[PDB]
């Protein structure tokens, strides 16, 4: 019966960590991607005795207690910098080090950040990655023809 | 057309004080969320933050051994548990026939 | 059961890849032609749990996402200049910057 | 401008194609291995009742 | 001292990167073998119950 | 059991070397390029009784 219980448990543990697996290998050659990793702790353990300090001619004693079970305390995302490849299109950036890519669906009240960087004009003037999003930046002002990075 | 070849805009990146504690969406979109940080603007190089690399595209970081073999590993464990569950089953029906 | 679908959609995904290579590949030497290319994407992450704010006498945590699957975000052709090549035939024309017929 | 007599050839490069079937063709395998473990578990699970 | 008008090569001798790719490749095949054959007792082992 | 982590070990770590090989064969000709290695050394070993 309690065995039944801990066996079930260790089952769903591992099917778990085949689903997140699964991502993994799955999205493979994807840009920016940074793959994930799950993790296991023990469940609360049933104490049937004390442990016992030695006494009247007698030695100590070990605390008896069960075990019982096993489950996913978290998963980790992991960013060591991937791999570069050259493309032809100049406009696709892609970052060296550290830091993000800023993106918002309206005037920037909601950014995204991303690693990936498949930037590319519209038939307007709007600077846009794949699927909407316009990146965040600064324009120039013709008045001084110079950029204003402080605003 | 004419000679001249002005800048014309300029690329904000930003920095977070915990990656991977800020949560993921669908697309290649990352959030912030607590026990992440606050986003930070600045420049593209100068905060401690790396530069840009023109003209080419960053691949992602998945090596596919470790992958494999972790393939491996779920599946051995998951066929260990499965074993646990079938032995705990047998000594019920036992303890049911048991009394005929 | 989540790892099959997702494994399923990474190979379609990469099926659709194929496609467009093969067709790359299969029209090298028409006139004329620029190549394409595949773009994936994540799939949206299902997230059992939410990230929290120390408290007390703890630290924080992390958001405790899955993630599932990878679809095909967009192709993309590319018009860089070809290579030339003289003819003997007068009436044929190759542009040479921009612009078409 | 125009540049008369001559005919302009597609921009593909090769080397570039034949890497890429390389790629596709080693992910497609690896996925292909998730769905095949994916469905042993299950064989493992419908067989766990008999 | 610097020398005028010409370019320093590389110092990567090839000869003793290609006999490597071979090392590496045949020391990666054999802890292959062993994965593989630790699984394979760990089957014997879940079917010993069957 | 632990014959499969000492050997899934071994695999991570070639590859690793392989890596760097792999970079030092691939730029080639660049100038002022100094090529790099590989260096491996034991885990720490169990002991079941003593001397």
């Amino acid at each position: 019966m309690r065995s039944l219980w801990s066996g079930v448990s260790g089952l769903q543990a591992h099917q778990v960590a085949m689903d997140v697996e699964g991502n993994n290998i799955s999205n493979v050659n994807t840009t920016g991607f940074k793959y994930s990793r799950a993790d296991f702790g023990t469940m609360f353990s049933q104490t049937v005795k004390i442990a016992t300090a030695p006494t009247d001619g007698r030695g100590g004693s070990n605390p008896l207690q069960i075990g019982l079970g096993v489950s996913v305390s978290s998963t980790t995302r992991i960013h060591s910098q991937g791999s570069v490849q050259t493309t032809d299109k100049n406009t696709d950036v892609a970052i060296n080090g550290d830091g993000f890519f800023m993106v918002s669906d309206d005037g920037g009240l909601t950014n995204y950040l991303t690693r990936s960087g498949d930037f590319k004009l519209d038939a307007y003037g709007n600077f846009v990655n794949n699927a909407g999003f316009v990146v965040q930046g600064w324009n120039i002002n013709w008045d001084d023809q110079t950029i204003d990075s402080s605003r | 057309t004419n000679g001249k070849t002005f800048a014309v805009a300029k690329i904000a990146m930003a920095s977070v004080a915990n990656n991977s504690g800020l949560e993921e969406i669908g697309g290649n979109l990352f959030k912030v969320t607590a026990n992440s940080g606050n986003i930070v603007v600045g420049e593209a190089g100068t905060g401690g933050r790396g530069e840009m690399k023109t003209s080419a595209l960053e691949m992602s970081n998945v090596d596919l051994s470790r992958s494999l073999t972790e393939l491996i590993i779920i599946q051995r464990g998951y066929q260990a548990n499965s074993k646990t569950i079938s032995t705990s089953d047998q000594m019920l029906q036992t303890l049911i026939q048991l009394k005929q």
